[PDB]
């Protein structure tokens, strides 16, 4: 349960994405949900805002133009609960 | 053939692999503190120490490697089934006769997860399947 | 009589398989059509080469320097190949005398970057120092030239056969002027070929 699932938009400006994890019958609160980036790099929780009980919200700043990897031209930002990431995810493209 | 140049022919195979694994990896770099869920029938999170655990792991991993669709996997897929050959030449050779049974997958979350999950389905199998490799290597001794 | 060398080649990244042969002795048959034939094996090259009754085509492309031309794609690292010349006409079929060829026993490197030189005005000795390629993982041994700098060169030959051995020492006849150096690697046991050599690095 992504929204939206991808975006659009060259390098110069910022990035917002919102994400709500379902597990099992039991759907997470939003104070202990940390953010991925292509499951390589963690990112600071200054990072991060809460607009309600059950969203997580990440604005990013200042974006670089992304690096290919090998077949694939997008970047991928999972939302997971402690280190249990779900399968899907959202797309990032520049 | 001689069992001695079959042993080292085995090892440069798990090591050339590995290495291919790693570089090919490089660009997908993974961290381990990180579980992602509906992968549970990809293995690894257990050591292994019988022949016919292995044989079933890297016939899982062949079957997962070829469940996607790029020319670098095939090569990996290729080279497994080459080792899995070779670990089956080494069984035979350690002389028991317990019979050859193979097979029993039934993956369909696994055409789910590739339909779905294609990226990580791909850096989840690697990983995992490197850590395999690294485990065979060390217990091969 | 016929006869066929048969030369395969083997790229550095151990992902293409070149393999070439001479058409000397077959255009005296008018109308004929060639054609290749290649039977692979589970492990291994056997003992005594024979022919499979059940084999695979592959079509061959000619070059301008006359040799036939032709590749395999994907390869295996140790899965032997049995391939021949076969010829096809309107009064039988002759069939060459084939050749096994070990995948791994024909592979060559890339020429090790990063080749650097210095003299060290203490001693007299001339030190360089490279790095070996990723591939092939198996012990290498490598040779080394040095000599002057002009239009025409008066090269000398030397190796090093420790295959950890990442620096060596030369004696040297003159240290104000400035040498030239390159190496070059092969496997140890004699499989492969010689993989050219190395790019140019001038002495300060
Ligand atoms: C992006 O964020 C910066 C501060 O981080 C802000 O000043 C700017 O207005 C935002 N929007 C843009 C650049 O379109
Ligand atoms: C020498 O290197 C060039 C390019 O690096 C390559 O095309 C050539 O095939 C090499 N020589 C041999 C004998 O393979």
């Amino acid at each position: 349960v992504y929204f939206p699932p991808k975006i659009l938009t060259s390098v110069g400006s910022n990035a917002s994405f919102h994400c709500i994890y379902k597990n099992e019958n039991q759907i997470i609160s939003s104070k202990q949900i940390v953010w991925w980036r292509n499951l390589a790099e963690k990112i600071p929780e200054i990072q991060y805002s809460i607009v309600s009980d059950r969203v997580s919200k990440v604005t990013f700043s200042n974006l670089k133009a992304t690096r290919p990897r090998g077949k694939f031209t997008y970047d991928a930002v999972y939302c997971c609960n402690e280190q249990a990431c779900h399968h899907r995810y959202a797309e990032l493209y520049v | 053939v001689p069992i001695q140049k079959v042993q080292d022919d085995t090892k440069t195979l798990i090591k050339t692999i590995v290495t291919r694994i790693n570089d090919i990896s490089h660009t997908q770099s993974v961290s381990a503190k990180q579980r992602v869920t509906g992968l549970d029938f990809i293995p690894g999170l257990h050591p292994i120490l019988s022949l016919s655990k292995m044989d079933q792991t890297l016939a899982v991993y062949q079957q997962v490697l070829t469940s996607l669709p790029s020319q670098n996997v095939l090569q990996i897929a290729n080279d497994l089934e080459n080792l899995r050959d070779l670990l089956h030449l080494l069984a035979f050779s350690k002389s028991c006769s317990l019979p050859q049974t193979s097979g029993l997958q039934k993956p369909e979350s696994l055409d789910g997860v590739l339909e779905a999950s294609l990226y990580s389905t791909e850096v989840v199998a690697l990983s995992r399947l490197q850590g395999s490799l690294q485990d065979i290597l060390q217990q091969l001794d």
